[PDB]
């Protein structure tokens, strides 16, 4: 009642999308020790009893044909869901090595109403990506 | 007998709205290296969000950027945790 | 140290 169940056979998949290398048209630099985040996140997941699936500089589109056969899958026996996306980004939006795709479009795959496998699970999404290019200067305590 | 289509959802931000997200060239991500460390450590007793409000933390208080350009030095990040979950998630099973 |  208070807790999500996660006594399902399986905790669930743990998908992550790591993206290193852009084409140059994003003006992206490649993106040094995000390797290191994967291997991390893979082994971290793994003993968490994650079904993990790591994916190395998918395409925008490539993200989304992804993301919406992830979707299409049978998580009944599954817990819960777990997305992990490495890459270049901006307020909304996350980079696929050729170029932005809106959060906003991968997400919508598991919706309530579109994943009914999940319906009632929890869904995670991990973002580690620019939203955009202010920088926090912080204060001193 | 009906729960939003929203519902259930949490993502777990790096970096604020409109900012830049810091990763290190060698040890990887300030928020990806924090996140996994605080897994490591208490998944196997805090709920979630206690957890992530650790990577804040750790994030917040022990990283400051380095650089040669000025424009870029001595930054800070602090993560976003934006939950729309609507119960306590734990990655144990009390049996 | 670099920015995504």
């Amino acid at each position: 009642d208070n807790s999500y169940k996660m006594d399902y056979p399986e905790m669930g998949l743990c998908i992550i999308i790591n993206n290193k290398n852009f084409h140059k048209s994003t003006g992206m630099t490649s993106r040094s020790g995000t390797d290191v985040d994967a291997a991390n996140l893979r082994e971290t997941f793994r003993n968490l009893k994650y079904e993990v699936r790591n994916k190395n500089d998918l395409t925008r589109e490539e993200i989304v044909e992804l993301m919406r056969d992830v979707s299409k899958e049978d998580h009944s026996k599954r817990s819960s869901f777990v997305c992990v996306l490495l890459s270049h980004g901006e307020e909304g939006i996350i980079f696929g090595t050729n170029g932005p795709v809106d959060l906003k479009k991968i997400t919508n795959f598991f919706r309530g109403d579109r994943c009914r496998s999940l319906t009632g699970k929890p869904k995670l999404f991990i973002i580690q990506a620019c939203r955009g290019t202010e920088d926090d200067c912080g204060i001193e305590t | 007998h009906k729960i939003p289509v929203e519902a259930d959802f949490l993502y777990a931000y790096s970096t604020a709205p409109g900012y830049y997200s810091w990763r290190n060239s060698k040890d990887g991500s300030w928020f990806i290296q924090s996140l996994c460390a605080m897994l490591k450590q208490y998944a196997d007793k805090l709920e979630f969000m206690h957890i992530l409000t650790r990577v804040n933390r750790k994030v917040a208080t022990e990283f400051e950027s380095f650089s040669f350009d000025a424009t870029f030095h001595a930054k800070k990040q602090i993560p976003c945790i934006v939950s729309m979950l609507t119960k306590e998630l734990y990655f144990y099973h009390h049996h | 140290d670099e920015v995504x």
